[PDB]
């Protein structure tokens, strides 16, 4: 999985 | 001026998308993953460190006669993945879907962290949340999107993300043939530069609806839903053998289980994310444990509307000057 601005 | 491009997902379990898009003169064709919870467009590139690409696709600005140097610009950005990327910065010509943007920041990686190189699919992000949240420096550029929207038909981009198939990205008009029935909008807070909005509540599968306030975000570069503590544990309550696992870092379910739906609330409407969605295949080559779609947003600090519930839906990003989100059933 991704999870891109955090 | 409008733009379609077809977005395809990288592997089976639908991880992220791609989307093809034009960069220089003559364009380079690089494939990138829209991410509406960030605000830079970077790609891999001739600087980017050569023990740092795969089988990437690299954008050479050397062989555009559009491409120039930003000089002294540079960028840095970092991702809840806990991914990284860093360099610097040319303006050039960019196209998406034969929508053209010139004098588009495109953010050129000298480095990458290894989660990004052994990912061999996406070539770069490209950003689209609100443009505060563009980390170049020691001038902030604008996003894609921004400077398209006055160029637009309407300052509108629609995301339709396919399961298991491929979708599309349309900008500068609604494609009132992609989805049933009615489109629900609701509020937009720009406050923290995300597409960040106000979900009415929940239920899981032929449960009752329970009306409660979940804020969070709608972002296309999250693979999982991300929900709060209490909502996730209700949801996986009703698949006989889930549970949260310590060593694989979330909720895993015997791969045999029926997976419920689950609903989601725009204002009055209801979205319904089937069951299937939710399934995100074996934790480990051969297991018999799979990995859940709905995890816990406890550790991130805020709730993501991943692309396990956007490809659910057909949905609007309304860049207007109040923005706004709209929710359609497809």
């Amino acid at each position: 999985p991704l999870e891109f601005r955090l | 001026s409008t733009g379609s491009a077809t977005t395809t997902p990288i592997d089976s379990l639908d991880d992220a998308y791609i989307t093809p898009v034009q960069i220089g003169t003559p364009a380079q064709t690089l494939n990138l993953d829209f991410d509406t919870g960030s605000s830079d467009l970077w790609v891999f590139s001739s600087e980017t460190t050569a023990s740092e690409v795969d089988g990437q696709t690299i954008y050479t600005p050397s062989k555009s006669t559009t491409a120039k140097l930003l000089s002294g610009a540079t960028w840095s950005i970092s991702y809840g993945d806990g991914s990284s990327s860093s360099g610097d910065v040319y303006t050039d010509t960019v196209s998406v879907g034969g929508l053209t943007v010139t004098g588009q920041a495109v953010e050129s990686a000298k480095k990458v962290s290894s989660s990004f190189t052994e990912d061999s699919t996406i070539d770069g992000l490209l950003g689209l949340a609100f443009s505060t949240l563009n980390t170049v420096s020691p001038t902030q550029q604008k996003t894609f999107f921004d400077n398209a929207k006055a160029s637009l038909d309407s300052p509108v981009f629609t995301a339709d993300l396919g399961y298991h198939a491929p979708g599309t990205y349309n900008f500068g008009f609604i494609d009132t043939t992609a989805y049933t029935g009615s489109i629900t909008y609701t509020a937009v807070s720009t406050k923290q530069g995300f597409w960040e909005w106000t979900s009415t509540g929940y239920a899981v599968g032929s449960g009752t609806f329970k009306s409660t306030s979940i804020d969070g975000i709608a972002d296309t570069g999250t693979t999982l839903l991300y929900l709060p503590a209490t909502v996730v544990s209700a949801y996986w309550a009703q698949v006989s053998g889930a549970k949260s696992s310590s060593s694989v870092g979330g909720y895993v379910f015997p791969c045999s289980a029926t997976l419920p739906s689950f609903t989601f609330g725009v204002g009055s409407a209801r979205i319904v994310i089937p069951g299937d969605y939710i399934d995100f295949g074996p934790i480990s080559t051969g297991s018999s444990s799979c990995f859940g779609g709905i995890q816990s947003s406890a550790g991130i600090g805020i709730n993501i509307f991943g692309d396990v519930a956007l490809k659910a839906a057909f949905v609007v990003f309304n860049g207007a000057t109040t923005p706004t989100l709209g929710f359609a059933s497809k």
